[PDB]
């Protein structure tokens, strides 16, 4: 079974999709592994933190060109593997296939898009249909996304999640408390963690997204201080420069899909955390 | 069919009297069985007509007949070989007609002067004045062999047919005649070159068909040599100047292609008078195919101007034209020039090169088309042996260093691939001083692909300078990274040891790399540890078996007990592959 996973990975690197057959297989094993993981997954450095990919397969390939090949380089993606991009199927499968072959070398979080309702509006649902003729591969994958860890704590100091903070979550324990094994709710803690955005207005505000909230600097500082965190690491938001600092460096945004939707013209970035939790950024443009 | 000839036949297939291929080549022997008399009376006639379209065969038969002179009775009977060769000359698939001619030309010399007139020329004519066209295309390569040895009267005759062949109603029969016009001109008396060849030439040069005209440029070279310097302006130059101006760029192309050759055929004075301006026009042609053909000739041409006017026409006539091309649109052209431009250095001096060429050298070394700067980089050898290596380093090093640390990696990757080139050209002492730094600096670049690039680059470098130079100049600094706190850098160290074992040899690998590899088996980060298993599986084969059993087998067995899943899996794999399991 190990020689097989290697094959599936070699294939997926040639942008060639796996068969409904194997995706069903890969997905159940990925479920077994992702179940034992915490809502606040422990991740030790060194490890490279990545943000949004959104099916932009060839950019994901350009990412590995810049941060090193798996499993020599350790990775942590903060979700949003599908939708918008033209290759949601190949992208998410390469990543899930990487997680099953190398549990300790890769960590995959859940983004607002690793859900069932949004994937039927932005791509992923229809793309599966154009490539497998039925909706099965989509069920195997959206079922799997229920098991994706909502967040990860790197070295007990750097807290990573897709979206951001919530008015109904003050401590890491509050998160470990939540039951994440379900579709993403329309309101609440689990929802906010995946939908909120840091803002430059104080306290809490109304998110223009229609879900989650906006949170100013004061909120982050409190959240950091109360949880002994040096930094909040998230994605979810387009950042032209590829990555962005805000809230007196309490928060950092990391976007890894260069030139989003093939129209934005933005750079992408990944954050390297070395053996000493020392950080460095790698900005990059879309691969030719 | 009957023996012994029947042996050639292939009684097994389903053909039309086809012959055994592996037998037509073993022909000089069937000719030995039946005697010389019978080789003529029965073997030759049988071959003559028996001509199926089995090409692999017709070829051999044509080739084989060119060495059958002696198996037929020696010279006095050499002509028996004509009938079958005449045939083979009119076939199809040119490959065969060529052979038939090469052989006809071969045995022409065996023919005696009298037998030449009695059987050869007659074959030439019937072939020339034959109906079908191939019978004529091939007929053109048989004039130059028989002309010299026959009589004045037959010579005349031969000249007439060669003309009729030039003025043939068919483009092909004319192209053929044109490309053999030079050869034929070379064996005629001067008068007839002037009175007979010149007119034939002029006519072909002004042919309705350009496919014919471009083939008169090659003839011009040949005719232009046989004539004395004074006669050239009157009987040739007008025609050649017209060709360089021809409506068909194809014809102009041929003039730029055969330039250096015309330059010799014509002589220095005319080259200075008529050729330098033409050359200038060609470099400014509207069609890029021509500008490039010409640009390619630059170095060779200037090299050939007469020693005295040389340096002056160059700085005055040629050089301004070159500055123009370095800016040309078509990369086809920029490309052509770039591959030869720095070859002008010797012909201009350390002073001129440094002031007028180094600028152009740079303008191209920073061109988009990577091929262009690569051509400049591939030919530094001469520019370097003309001006001082310090003078070149003073004009090259900054172009490099400026790119070796630039915006996007890719542009940086591109500069890593000029290294083995710069090395093998500029020499090992230069590399150890001004380049070894940039190669080690890349081993620790932020972009992975760049570190990867610079890693395999070492192997390419050790191939250039050797295993000694590697242990003294490269291994010391590569091993230094094992101490680095970043795991990305420590793994980079093992990666350099994998590639370097391939070319450093068993001794250096065991003595100076294996220890560093085994030492890291206890690195704090899992990724380095499992990559240590991989590195042992890699370099294990180069190490003699004793070492493999005493020092490697142990460390691996330990790693198989490591906490981490992957170090364990890779430790095992390593053992199973090295057979130490
Ligand atoms: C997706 C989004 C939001 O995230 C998006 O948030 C806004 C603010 C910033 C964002 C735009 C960012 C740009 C950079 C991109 C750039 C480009 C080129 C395109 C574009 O792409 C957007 C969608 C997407 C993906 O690409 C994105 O989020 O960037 C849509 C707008 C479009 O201009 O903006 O827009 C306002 C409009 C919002 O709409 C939809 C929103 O109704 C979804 C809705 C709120 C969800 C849908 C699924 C079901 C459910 O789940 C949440 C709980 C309730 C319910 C179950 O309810
Ligand atoms: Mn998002
Ligand atoms: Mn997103």
């Amino acid at each position: 079974f190990t020689k097989e996973l290697d094959q599936w990975i070699e294939q997926l690197n040639e942008c060639k999709q796996l068969s409904e057959s194997q995706v069903k297989s890969l997905c159940e094993k990925a479920k077994e592994i992702l179940t034992k993981e915490s809502n606040v997954q422990e991740v030790r450095c060194p490890v490279t933190v990545c943000g949004d990919v959104h099916g932009q397969f060839h950019d994901l390939m350009e990412l590995f060109r810049i941060g090193g090949k798996s499993p020599d380089t350790n990775y942590l993606f903060m979700g949003d593997y599908v939708d918008r991009g033209y290759y949601s199927v190949e992208t998410v499968t390469l990543l899930v296939a990487l997680k099953v072959r190398y549990r300790e070398r890769i960590t995959i979080l859940r983004g607002n898009h690793e859900s069932r309702q949004i994937t039927q509006v932005y791509g992923f649902y229809d793309e599966c249909l154009r490539k497998y003729g039925n909706a099965n591969v989509w069920k195997y994958f959206t079922d799997l996304f229920d098991y994706l860890p909502l967040t990860a704590l790197v070295d007990g100091q750097i807290f990573c999640l897709h979206g951001g903070l919530s008015p109904s979550i003050d401590t890491l324990d509050h998160i470990r408390a939540l039951d994440r094994l379900q579709e993403v709710p329309h309101e609440g803690p689990m929802c906010d963690l995946l939908w909120s955005d840091p803002d430059d207005r104080g306290g809490w505000g109304i998110s223009p997204r229609g879900a989650g909230y906006t949170f100013g600097q004061d909120i982050s500082e409190t959240f950091n201080h109360a949880n002994g965190l040096t930094l909040v690491s998230r994605a979810h938001q387009l950042v032209m420069e590829g990555y962005n600092w805000c809230h007196d460096r309490n928060v950092v945004t990391i976007f890894s899909a260069p030139n989003y939707c093939y129209r934005c013209g933005n750079q992408a970035a990944i954050m390297e955390l070395d053996d000493t939790l020392k950080y460095s950024f790698l900005q990059f443009d879309p691969a030719p | 069919s009957l023996y012994p000839i029947a042996v050639l036949i292939d009684e097994l297939r389903n053909e039309d009297v086809q012959l055994r291929l592996n037998s037509i080549k073993k022909l000089s022997t069937i000719a030995l069985a039946l005697g010389v008399e019978r080789t003529r009376s029965e073997l030759l006639p049988f071959l003559t007509d028996t001509i199926y379209d089995e090409d692999e065969v017709l070829l051999a038969l044509a080739e084989q007949l060119g060495t059958f002179t002696t198996l037929v009775g020696g010279p006095e009977y050499v002509h028996c070989l004509l009938p079958p060769l005449e045939s083979l000359a009119t076939v199809e698939e040119t490959v065969v007609r060529d052979k038939a001619v090469e052989s006809l030309r071969a045995i022409s010399h065996e023919h005696s002067p009298s037998d030449l007139e009695a059987h050869f020329v007659p074959l030439v004519k019937r072939l020339a004045g034959g109906d079908w066209f191939t019978s004529r295309t091939s007929a053109c390569g048989l004039f130059s062999v028989c002309y010299p040895r026959v009589s004045s009267a037959v010579k005349a005759e031969l000249r007439q047919y060669f003309r009729n062949l030039c003025s043939d109603d068919t483009p092909m029969v004319r192209r053929a005649a044109a490309s053999k016009l030079g050869e034929f001109a070379k064996v005629l008396e001067l008068d007839n070159v002037k009175s007979e060849i010149i007119p034939m030439f002029s006519n072909l040069a002004s042919d309705e068909q350009d496919s014919v005209r471009l083939l008169a440029v090659e003839a011009c070279v040949n005719i232009a040599q046989l004539l004395p310097q004074e006669d050239l302006e009157a009987l040739v130059m007008p025609t050649l100047r017209q060709a360089a101006e021809d409506k068909s760029w194809r014809v102009r192309y041929m003039v730029a292609d055969k330039f250096t050759e015309l330059q010799k055929a014509v002589g220095p004075e005319i080259t200075k008078t008529d050729l330098v301006p033409a050359f200038q026009n060609l470099m400014k042609d509207c069609e890029a195919e021509v500008r490039a053909a010409a640009s390619h000739k630059v170095k060779e041409f200037c090299e050939n101007l007469s020693a005295d006017c040389r340096e002056n026409v160059i700085m005055s006539q040629i050089l301004p034209c070159i500055k123009e091309l370095v800016s040309d649109a078509n990369q086809h052209v920029k490309s052509a020039l770039a591959s030869v431009i720095m070859g002008l250095s010797p012909i201009l001096g350390k002073d001129n090169t440094i002031e007028h060429l180094l600028p152009l050298f740079l303008a191209q070394l920073k061109d988009e088309c990577p091929e262009v700067r690569l051509n400049i980089i591939s030919n530094l050898d001469c520019v370097n042996e003309v001006i001082g290596i310090r003078q070149l380093s003073q004009s090259l090093l900054p172009a490099i260093v400026e790119l070796a640390e630039d915006a996007k990696w890719r542009v940086r990757l591109a500069i890593i691939e000029y290294m083995p080139l710069l090395a093998g050209q500029l020499g090992v002492e230069f590399f150890d001083e001004k380049l070894n730094s940039l190669c080690m600096a890349w081993l620790v670049d932020h972009v992975y692909a760049i570190r990867e690039a610079a890693t395999s680059n070492l192997k390419k470098l050790v191939e250039k300078f050797g295993k000694e130079w590697a242990h003294a100049t490269i291994i010391p600094k590569v091993l230094a990274m094992s101490g680095d706190p970043n795991y990305l850098h420590r793994m980079t160290t093992l990666f350099c040891i994998n590639v370097l074992s391939e070319v450093c040899g068993q001794d250096i690998t065991t003595k100076h790399m294996l220890p560093t590899v085994l030492r890291m088996a206890g690195d704090p980060v899992a990724n380095v540890r499992f990559n240590v298993a991989k590195s042992l599986q890699k370099i294990g084969p180069i190490l003699d078996n004793s070492t493999l059993q005493s020092e490697v087998k142990p460390i691996l067995e330990k790693l198989t007990q490591d906490q981490d899943v992957d170090v364990k899996y890779f430790a095992q794999e390593a053992l199973t592959v090295l057979s130490l399991a």
